[PDB]
């Protein structure tokens, strides 16, 4: 939560309209289990960010499972570099 | 040591820390331990936080304000106030035969079905937290009343704040 | 044996006291009249027929918006990867909405927008063509 | 004490007295019937070992098994017809088949590879399977039943059962089609597979390690579920759901109950695992919304 | 009379009526007031009739 507080203190420096939070994971059991896992992870993280005072108008959350890997080395578990959460936005004016 | 979110629902080995900082005397560590695991200091610690304790006959009652132990208008449990909940488990550990009733109460603002449903949800959340710390399922019951039997006046601000609460009653036999 | 009573909050302002006292009376007037209107004309139809759900309408959002309807509906459609369509002429007096929720699905966001639009505009969703369509009323 | 060599299976008729309990031991096949005739037993066996096929009766109990020792015998076929049956015990690697049975209560005790078929309406309150034997019972209508299993049975029962308690400690598998019960208590220990469906007012579930509870299609009103390490649960609560997952264990629900409360301890997890594509899914309220 | 489902398995279904009378229905059999059952769904809590109406869970 100290890291999430640090990220919220970063996000308060800008002015913005929408934020997107998307979560991706690695392949464990089926497609459904990690789709549910990534959706739950993104829901919790965006809630704590909304609880802190980021002055956005919309926050979108989605979880894509293990569909879009950024690396062909898939030997770790959760230690793998392609299990991640990404927060993207556009600075407005 | 201690994990701050509920210690993974394990009993924390609390006494050894005191006897390690005092052996690092053994007798002074035992006296400090036998003072702070007594019932009256636990009762004073709930008094130090915002939880009220009433004993009358062989019936015992705990009064808990939802204002500090729940998040606003939701059945989610407020995680910053975990010392009070741990002290509730420690005090309830002393009566391993009794049956427990937990009842939830709100104030008068809103609709009737809304008040009843919110009370039922909050009572179930606190009952589930009690059940997950070791207490068997045959010893527990939760009920949510609305604005049924108030203890203060709802036309004034502070009394209306005092009316939103969780009641825990238990017997001895 | 110091005596204490459980709710001890931060101190209060008498402006907030007066504002709260006005708001409670507004609230039960609204509740009583809504009960009367529900009794007098019972509704029969639901907008799940016009807005069904689909896959990737189950991404979630939390929103704080106080403007006209069209740009917000475009943002939701773009997040849901749907095409956006407008029918009819926009009126000269704009159609204003106000949404303040937390963590609900995009289908419910559109249904709440559809309820607040009222007699002025409507929302339709075609999932086989992946189209969100907003149409304005033939008034004025 | 003789072996079975040199003699082929012949037809024998014998008469028996009244009996209300059957004990069978040995490598054999038994077919059951039920009629309003005399008590009888049918023995297809070797005429040399029809004497070794012992049909003795002691106090309304019939003892159809080996007599004068078992050095060796290969094939014994017993058909039976009577009026009341109240206890059946079989041991010793064989086949039992029967149907069209009627009772108020009777007790099964099956052991040691008894391939068994029942196709009647039997209201039984106790059942025991000892080890490594499949069981296929079609039709049970009982107002009480208590099952405990210790070895590796593969049992599946059909009908209507008001079950009360369940304890599992082996590599047992079990499935029931309909149960209309009131309070279930499940304790599963080593690696057990349970498959239920029906209506339950109150459910209590304990899984210890490597245990799987397939409680999907079992619609419960109150659920209390606790899972320990590397165990799997499928839950279908309707009104009230209370769950705790401690360390690397999984709980999956499949319905949105009116009140939900879940806790996580070390690495356990509770996941939604619903469809996302049904046309009439319902979302959370103010009162359901908990964040895992 | 209105019929609701009670518990759904692949292959069989258990239904309760308005008067509290239970029924067990196969993939295709006779039901009065509804017609012919042609589809039993297990992932969805729906069963279809030949008259063009669907029986789902109670609310």
């Amino acid at each position: 939560y100290s890291l999430l507080n640090e990220i919220a203190a970063f996000l308060k420096q800008f002015r913005k309209i929408a934020i997107t939070v998307t979560s991706y994971s690695s392949k464990y059991v089926s497609v459904k289990r990690e789709r549910a896992l990534t959706l739950a992870r993104s829901r919790v993280v965006s809630e704590y960010l909304w609880s802190q005072g980021v002055d956005s108008r919309i926050i979108f959350t989605q979880g894509l499972g293990s569909d879009k890997p950024i690396t062909s080395y898939t030997l770790g578990g959760d230690r793998s570099p392609n299990a991640r959460v990404e927060i993207t936005f556009r600075r407005a004016v | 040591c201690f994990h701050p979110p509920y210690n993974n629902f394990q009993p924390d080995r609390r006494a050894v820390k005191r006897v390690g900082v005092d052996t690092g005397g053994g007798t002074v560590g035992l006296v400090a331990s036998i003072y702070r695991d007594s019932k009256r200091k636990i009762i004073r610690d709930l008094q130090k936080q915002d939880i009220q304790y009433v004993e009358y006959g062989d019936t015992r009652t705990l009064i808990i304000p939802t204002d500090k132990y729940f998040m606003f208008s939701s059945p989610r449990l407020n995680e910053i106030c975990y010392p009070g909940l741990n002290n509730v488990i420690r005090l309830l550990n002393f009566y391993p035969q009794s049956t427990i009733y937990v009842a939830g109460f709100t104030d008068n603002v809103g609709s009737r079905s809304h008040k009843r449903k919110l009370s039922q949800a909050q009572a179930e959340t606190m009952m589930t937290f009690l059940w997950a710390n070791g207490i068997a399922a045959k010893r527990l019951k939760a009920e949510g009343y609305g604005d049924k039997n108030a203890i203060s006046d709802n036309a004034i601000i502070h009394g209306s704040a005092q009316n939103r609460r969780i009641e825990i009653q238990w017997f001895t036999s | 044996m110091k005596f204490k009573k459980p709710p001890i909050n931060n101190p209060s302002d008498d402006a907030t006291i007066k504002l709260a006292e006005a708001a409670v009376s507004v609230s039960d007037s609204m509740l009583e009249m809504a009960k009367v209107e529900k009794v007098i004309t019972p509704p029969s139809k639901d907008n799940t027929l016009t807005i069904p759900n689909a896959y990737n309408l189950q991404a979630r959002a939390s929103v704080d918006w106080s403007g006209p309807i069209e740009e917000l509906t475009a943002r939701i459609a773009k997040a849901a990867h749907f095409r956006f369509r407008v029918l009819g002429k926009s009126p000269s007096v704009p159609v204003l909405i106000s949404i303040s929720t937390k963590d609900e699905s995009l289908a419910e966001i559109l249904r709440d927008i559809d309820y607040q639009a009222g007699k002025k505009a409507s929302i339709h969703v075609y999932p086989n063509s992946q189209v969100v369509e907003l149409r304005y009323a033939k008034i004025y | 004490e003789v072996k079975k060599q040199g003699t082929s299976s012949t037809r024998q008729f014998r008469q028996v007295s009244s009996f209300n309990q059957i004990v069978v031991q040995g490598r054999l096949n038994v077919n059951l019937h039920t009629g309003y005739n005399k008590p009888e037993v049918m023995l297809r066996g070797d005429p040399r070992d029809l004497v070794q096929v012992r049909t003795i009766v002691k106090q309304n109990t019939l003892y159809v098994s080996l007599g004068q020792g078992y050095p060796d015998y290969g094939a014994v076929t017993v058909d039976i017809k009577t009026k009341f049956l109240n206890r059946f015990r079989y041991e010793g690697a064989g086949v039992v088949t029967g149907n069209n049975l009627r009772t108020s209560y009777l007790d099964l005790y099956l052991a040691n590879e008894g391939t068994t078929r029942l196709a009647g309406n039997i209201g039984l309150q106790k059942l025991e399977a000892v080890g490594n034997g499949v069981t296929q019972i079609n039709g049970v209508s009982s107002r009480n039943l208590q099952i405990v299993l210790k070895g590796d049975p593969k049992v599946l029962i059909s009908g209507f059962v008001n079950l009360r308690q369940l304890d599992m400690y082996g590599k047992g598998t079990l499935s029931l089609y309909w149960i209309k019960s009131d309070t279930l208590t499940i304790r599963a220990k080593k690696a057990a597979k349970i498959q239920l469906a029906g209506i339950v007012n109150r459910l209590d579930v304990e899984l210890w390690d490597f245990a799987q509870f397939k409680g999907k299609y079992l619609r419960a009103q109150r659920s209390f579920v606790k899972t320990h390490d590397k165990s799997v649960a499928e839950i279908s609560a309707v009104n009230h759901q209370s769950s705790l997952a401690t360390d690397a264990s999984d709980i999956y629900y499949y319905n949105l109950s009116k009140t939900r409360a879940d806790f996580m301890a070390f690495n356990g997890s509770v996941l939604d695992m619903r469809e996302w594509g049904q046309s009439d899914l319902k979302d959370f309220d103010r009162y359901n919304k908990q964040f895992p | 009379i209105i019929y609701y489902i009670q518990a759904v398995i692949p292959g069989r279904a258990w239904l309760i009526g308005s008067n509290g009378s239970t029924l067990t229905v196969r993939e295709g059999s006779k039901i009065p007031g509804y017609g012919m059952v042609k589809l039993i769904d297990s992932l969805q809590g729906r069963i279809l009739t030949s008259s063009g109406q669907v029986i789902k869970f109670s609310q």
